[PDB]
């Protein structure tokens, strides 16, 4: 019943693989933007990413650095649809579920979602770019990290009247 | 930006280049079809000093290889990495030197020249701006001496405001194989004498008596002891390559080292050699560490220097350290032995540090010697010389190709000037 | 108005101005965004930050000071790190090559065509400041790199604005490790070069530091970070008068007039007496006669000169916190009754203090303690010239060996100037024994 | 009232043109249908456009410019493009032959049977035009065929129509970057046919608008895109005083008045001081000490002419946006007491000063900067006479050896008008030491 | 499911292409208008250009650039009926089913049906022909285009409950 964190350990320590590989990311989208002309938006869809990498992508990384990031967004929808099912839950867990499966989504509105202490991303992100394009892009997947997190922080406080909510 | 190309020769550098540069792209994490795999945004942005970058995520080496039997390259690209060095850095002669070196000096170097300056322009052009060239060959290499001799001469004017650093291997002290290496050594060095700066010196006797000393294992590979002086050249290489305070350029350790210009002649030093048991038997310390470095037997270039004394020491460690051990390290050793050390300079110490880890250790270093040492090695090669010379042996190959004894006769007396040179400082 | 501008040359300087810079931008509350919460403090840049950052009506600070480095390492390191929002681009100046360690080479070769732009910068802060005055430097004598392009530049600011205060900061040469010999030369040619155009040099010592580390911190290991927090601790305290107000202010002005009798000799020694881990002063307690005690004790220093064989000539306190006039004059009254202490007799006032309330401040993730008393103790004393006799006793036998020479000949210099350098070195140790001579 | 008839010579000049109008449509809101949305501006005719656009009761606006090319392809790409049908027909002359960039190819073969057609065009547009202050020429001097073309036309509007004023812009020739080396030798012509007709004769660059680039604009891949953007900037702030209102209005009239001493020397320089990239612009500020600080500093000017070199003779600054005359002035007495800048003695003053409220705009798909004061810097000074002698020894031994003669001379021409031509520019050059000399 | 949606992908290339042979199946459209004679007409019924084909066509082209456009047609006309099944849909998808099912219409109104930026086809139209004709003929391709791409946006943010409406 825990294993979710057991697979969140992996994802965050891909996302420290990330912390390295930051500006790197944006390296490449840069180059990815100048090719695809649309430089007057907030990039929140990742359909902007695909335009970016399915041309021009001609060098080992511009694929793979590109793709784990749909891959990643996939595997939080794995993980999200164990927590749909379960158990009802107390409404604290329910708005959880119910937030972070709005926030699942392909173009939603995640463009300038910037958070708090210590979530060094736009800390370390350079200039105008990212600070007026470059917001809910880098701080989202900690966001639901965390919210989900908070999602477990209440399970072991979970008593015998929610124990058996939705799984009965 | 900044850059390093490199230049391959001889028979042993067939070998060695192809292990440096795979244990390079094996420390860079890139498969060996030629596809870095995102895990290193520091040497991601860094390659650029080593690696040109073609379309495929493909850090093109910027390495040209020479040789002339093309058995040898065929063997190397048929190696695990032959993909990665190019067919543009593939030149070389049809024929055989026979490993002499007035042939490979003059006449087949009078054919093969203008192709590899051709290779070597075209990738200066392809940069901006080098650091120099660093090249690998040996002294006691017939064919590698005479045409490092030739490119040496050819560009030591070329970009006469750059390094000239050197790896060369000097045949073992009790065999040489080949009976006129003396010969072919002799002119070398008296060509590389006022041309080169660095020259790093090499032995395998010190290779085979490690491998008996800690790596015991009995059978290793010729190709795994270019493993290890890989890693150690790979490790003087990395200052440039990696962040942490140490001041890494190779003018800055230069100017550091050489206290007047004929010292071009030197002896590394290395970290943590481990044997099969003593990953889990090693409190890996540094003051251990130290310990086996400034060892009596972790010197692996020439000798023992318990003849002579101290000239000039650099020690560069590579992990996270702090600056505290390194120096209480550094005045313990001078109050150990103050008196191994020479009077006419104190604190021949000069200390760098880089605060990344290699990739299988934690916490390790590289040493570079400059002692007095090479004065038996080459007074031996003044013996031999003399010897040799006193009845001519071997000379109609020499004399049919168009040389003479004169040559001999004022390269002798810049080796006993060189000579009469140590003695003078170091006594 | 109240502002001065901070220069830093070589990456040996670029970590340390980082880290005072990101002291002061906690202090201030900065966050690293580079914009303050919903509380009102912007404006047309007027505000406790006026002195150090410039805020303007786009809400971001602009911190006075220029990061100058030859190599493109730590300066991208920075230029990648988390406040470069805050930092000004262009204002951390990155060159391509090196000086290595050779004076000339760093003075002479590439210099020419950096400074014309970093001068650029100079008047292009020079033009929206308005008080300017004087500027605040981060080097080294043995600038790697740092040292000759300095030397340049000072000698060009000296020669374009000799009005202001020049304030040089420097690490010495440690008197017994040595890292490398290039420093022996280096140093004393920018010292035979700046003493007539430098006004206030100020110095420090690694060894020394560290020994306090483990004296007083109890650090077994401390690092860099260590380093640069107390070298940013000490240089808050000296900012810390423009900064707010106290009791009676003072100012740069007067630290120079009252600091220097004489002209050439401007090279005092800063110390800090509440240097202190916080356990310790979780469990003891501050107050006016430790603190004098402990800047008055002969080890706390972090120069390798024994005040018991100098002799004294300024000493000025610097007290921030909570202090009333009464217990520190009865201190200072017990200390000038003291006979240790043996200043010249030439001075009947040697003291000068500076007072304000403010208690000085910490930083998260420290292991600094809770002074809400602390003083600097900055003090000129005869007994520096021992470590110019050590340097001199160094570097006679390199010059007639001639050493390392052909490097500097090859570039392409000469011998007379590193001749005149040590007759300028002994013309400085001729100046400090006869004035020793009471 | 007022307004202009724009001409567009050269296929060097057509795109600059065609950009130039595209950021024109953008402030005025114009549809690249003709038409504005439902607000009320079709009618009579007369508003912002009623100078450049022409929306009678049709409703399609029609600016007052003429598009001349002597190749179809770029004129039909642009027949092909987006806004044609904004565009009238055969206001955008199409040509079936090239000049070769031999000026006297242009000059004789092939401009008779064109400029009565352009004629025709200017009479049929000067009908409508009631106020048709002057025309604003845009060309190329190095003109492969906008230099004979423009030469003719000119004539011949000078020859009808001395009352009123000619506006010329063109590139300069590269100083260091050739392209063509017919093209000095046309330029030498156009310049000295030109120099007795020429009203108000404006020179631009590229090695430097890319310099800027890389500079500020902080681009290592611009295009085109980028330069016509900025040379549109350029003429949009120049003719924002006909477009809109602020403290003051100053028409091209006065420009000229004030701006030539004495006649024949008429090649005054423009600037632009806020331009910037967008990051820039967004964390820092903007205000007049410092954005005039820039447009006197030497190298932010795209003519590769030394003011240090030189002496200045004229300046005017131009303010698009909110400011204040108190700083305004403030200023301009901090630019008199400065010693580095040196005007020469015959003018105590140097300022022309011009006001509009109007901040400037962005474009969309644009580079520049979110800037609200923006200063034109219209400046003449004595060292442009380099331009002038770095040609003339270019010219004198290609001239001595007579290269490229037969195409020319077969053609129809001799040697009299390059005869000519040199004593021209050396009574340039002399004229320009002589007032140089006080 | 997004089959349909890789198909377009394809169609819209060749409305790359259109865009490139735009102009000169308006030339040739022009060579049928004059001998058709139905010149006081703007064009809006394909029967027009049924009535166009038969006749006057004896050089390939006049074939070619012609019919391959009822062919696009009626790929999405059978592209329609996949639709028409899948599931009741959010009321947007309803909204959206209804509009694509009206538009098909082989004798139509689409004339003038101008659309917004940037739809370069009026821009790049000439003179007064198209301020009189040749209006929604032009452009109704994007019409169905866009409004059925943002239809198939929200499947992505479909929930459980509207996975299943009508496809049972
Ligand atoms: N590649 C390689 N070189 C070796 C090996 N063992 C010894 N060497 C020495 O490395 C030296 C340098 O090689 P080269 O510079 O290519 O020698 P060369 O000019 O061709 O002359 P030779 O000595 O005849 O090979 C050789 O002279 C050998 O003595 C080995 O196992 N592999
Ligand atoms: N000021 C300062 N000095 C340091 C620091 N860390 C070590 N040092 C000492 O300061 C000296 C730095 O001098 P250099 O190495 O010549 O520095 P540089 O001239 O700026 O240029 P590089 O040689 O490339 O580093 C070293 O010898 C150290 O002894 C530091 O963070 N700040
Ligand atoms: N004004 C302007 N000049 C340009 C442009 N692009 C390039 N140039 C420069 O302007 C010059 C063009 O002049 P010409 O070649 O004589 O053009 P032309 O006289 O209209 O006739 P052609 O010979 O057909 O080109 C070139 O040499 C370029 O260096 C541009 O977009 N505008």
């Amino acid at each position: 019943m825990n294993e979710v964190k057991e697979s969140l350990r992996s994802i965050e320590q891909k996302y420290k693989l990330f912390q390295q590989q930051q500006f790197t990311f944006i390296a490449a989208l840069e180059h990815c933007r100048e090719n695809a002309h649309d430089k007057i938006r907030p990039i929140s869809s990742i359909e902007q990413v695909q335009s970016y990498m399915e041309h021009y992508c001609n060098n080992s990384t511009h694929r793979r650095i590109l793709i784990m990031f749909m891959d990643i967004c996939s595997e939080l929808s794995k993980l999200c649809q164990h927590f749909e099912a379960l158990h009802s839950g107390t409404p604290v867990t329910n708005s959880l579920l119910e937030k972070c499966k709005t926030l699942v989504s392909q173009s939603n509105d995640l463009s300038s979602l910037r958070a708090k202490y210590p979530h060094e991303v736009v800390n370390h992100l350079s200039c105008d770019e990212a600070r007026n394009h470059y917001g809910g892009v880098v701080s989202l997947i900690p966001i639901v990290l965390d919210f989900m997190k908070e999602w477990i922080a209440h399970s072991e406080k979970l008593p015998r009247k929610v124990l058996q909510h939705g799984t009965t | 930006m900044r850059e390093i190309v490199h230049l391959q020769a001889g028979q042993c550098g067939n070998q060695i280049g192809a292990k440096f540069w795979e244990v390079i792209s094996d420390e860079h994490g890139i498969d060996p079809t030629g596809t870095y795999h995102g895990d290193s945004d520091l040497q991601l942005e860094r390659i650029n000093v080593y690696y040109n970058e073609a379309t495929g995520g493909k850090y093109v080496p910027r390495a040209v290889l020479v040789d002339l039997e093309p058995g040898t390259m065929d063997s190397v690209r048929s190696g695990p990495f032959g993909q990665i060095f190019r067919p543009d850095n593939f030149v070389f002669g049809q024929s055989g030197a026979g490993n002499n070196w007035a042939k490979g000096h003059y006449t087949e170097g009078a054919e093969l020249v203008d192709s590899v300056l051709d290779v070597v322009r075209k990738e200066a052009e392809s940069c901006d701006c080098l650091q120099g060239f660093q090249l690998t060959h040996s002294l006691g290499g017939g064919t590698g001496s005479g045409m490092g001799t030739l490119l040496i001469s050819k560009i030591r004017e070329e970009y006469p405001d750059r390094i000239m650093n050197t790896f060369s291997v000097v045949p073992s002290p009790k065999v040489s194989d080949t009976v006129v290496e003396p010969y072919n050594a002799t002119l070398s060095v008296h060509q590389l004498v006022e041309n080169t700066d660095e020259t790093y010196c090499i032995d395998n006797e010190a290779l085979y008596d490690i491998c008996f000393r800690t790596l015991k294992l009995t059978t290793p590979t010729y190709g795994d002891l270019n493993h290890l002086v890989s890693a150690t050249m790979s490790g003087v290489t990395t200052c440039l390559r990696f962040p942490g305070q140490l001041n890494a350029d190779l003018r800055k350790l230069a100017v550091n080292m050489v206290p007047f210009p004929r010292l071009h002649f030197f002896m590394p030093g290395f970290a943590p050699l481990t044997s099969r048991g003593s990953q889990q038997y090693r409190a890996l310390t540094v003051p251990e560490l130290t310990q086996q470095m400034f060892d009596a037997k972790n010197m692996m270039a020439a000798c023992d220097p318990r003849h002579g004394r101290y000239l000039t020491v650099a020690a560069v460690f590579r992990g996270r350290m702090s600056m505290k051990e390194v120096d209480e390290q550094m005045l313990n050793v001078q109050n150990k032995n103050s008196s191994y050390f020479v009077e006419w300079i104190p604190n021949n110490v000069k200390t760098a540090v880089c605060d990344i880890p290699p990739r299988g250790l934690k916490m390790s270093a590289t040493f570079i010697g400059n002692s007095t040492a090479i004065q038996e090695l080459f007074k031996r090669i003044s013996e031999q010389f003399t010897a040799m010379f006193r009845r001519k042996a071997f000379l109609h190959w020499y004399t049919g190709e168009g040389m003479d004894e004169m040559e001999f006769t004022e390269a002798e007396s810049n080796m006993n000037d060189l000579v009469s040179e140590y003695q003078q400082y170091q006594d | 108005m109240r502002e001065c501008i901070s220069i830093h040359v070589g990456q040996a300087g670029v970590q340390i101005g980082n880290a005072c810079w990101e002291l002061y931008c906690l202090e201030h509350g900065i966050q690293p965004d580079g914009q303050m919460p919903s509380d009102k403090t912007i404006g047309g840049g007027d505000d406790s930050f006026n002195t150090f950052f410039s805020e303007t009506g786009a809400g971001k600070h602009v911190p006075r000071a220029v990061f100058v480095d030859l190599e493109p390492t730590v300066v991208d390191e920075v230029r990648t790190g988390t406040y470069r929002q805050l930092f000004h681009p262009e204002q951390l100046i990155t060159g391509k090559e090196d000086a290595a360690n050779n004076y000339a080479r760093g003075h002479y070769t590439i210099g020419k065509e950096i400074v014309d732009l970093v001068l650029d910068r100079i008047r292009k802060l020079a033009d929206l400041c308005t008080g300017l005055q004087g500027f605040l430097i981060f080097h080294s004598f043995g600038g790697g790199t740092g040292s000759g392009f300095a030397s340049l530049l000072m000698e060009r600011l000296s020669v374009d604005y000799g009005k202001k205060s020049k304030l040089e900061f420097a690490i010495y040469p440690a008197p017994q490790v040595s890292t490398a010999v290039v420093e022996p030369y280096n140093s004393i040619l920018t010292t035979h070069t700046t003493l007539e155009h430098s006004d206030c040099a100020f110095m420090v010592d690694n060894e020394a530091i560290y020994d306090i580390c483990r004296r007083n911190l109890d650090i077994e290991r401390p690092t860099y970070t260590n380093l640069n927090r107390l070298i940013g601790q000490i240089v808050s305290s000296i900012t810390a008068s423009l900064r707010f107000d106290g009791a009676l202010n003072v100012d740069l002005t007067e630290f120079q007039t009252n600091l220097v009798p004489y002209p050439r000799i401007h090279f005092p020694l800063a110390t800090y007496a509440p240097v202190i881990s916080a356990e310790k002063a979780y469990h003891e307690q501050l107050s006016v006669a430790e603190i004098t005690n402990a800047c008055f004790e002969p080890a706390n220093q972090m120069v390798k000169c024994d005040p018991r064989h100098g002799k004294y000539m300024a000493c000025c306190m610097l007290y921030r916190g909570d202090v009333v006039p009464k217990d520190v004059n009865a201190a200072i009254a017990t200390i000038k009754t003291k006979r240790t202490i043996q200043f010249v007799d030439w001075c009947p006032t040697g003291f000068k203090v500076g007072i304000n309330y403010q208690p000085p401040t910490v930083v998260p993730g420290g292991d600094l303690a809770k002074v809400q008393r602390a003083v600097c103790m900055l003090s000129n004393t005869t007994a520096i010239a021992e470590a110019w006799a050590r340097l001199d006793h160094k570097f006679d036998l390199m010059y007639a060996k001639r050493a390392f020479v052909h490097w500097y000949v090859g570039e392409g210099m000469e011998e007379g100037e590193f001749s005149e350098a040590r007759e300028d070195l002994a013309a400085l140790e001729k100046d400090y024994e006869e004035v020793g001579v009471d």
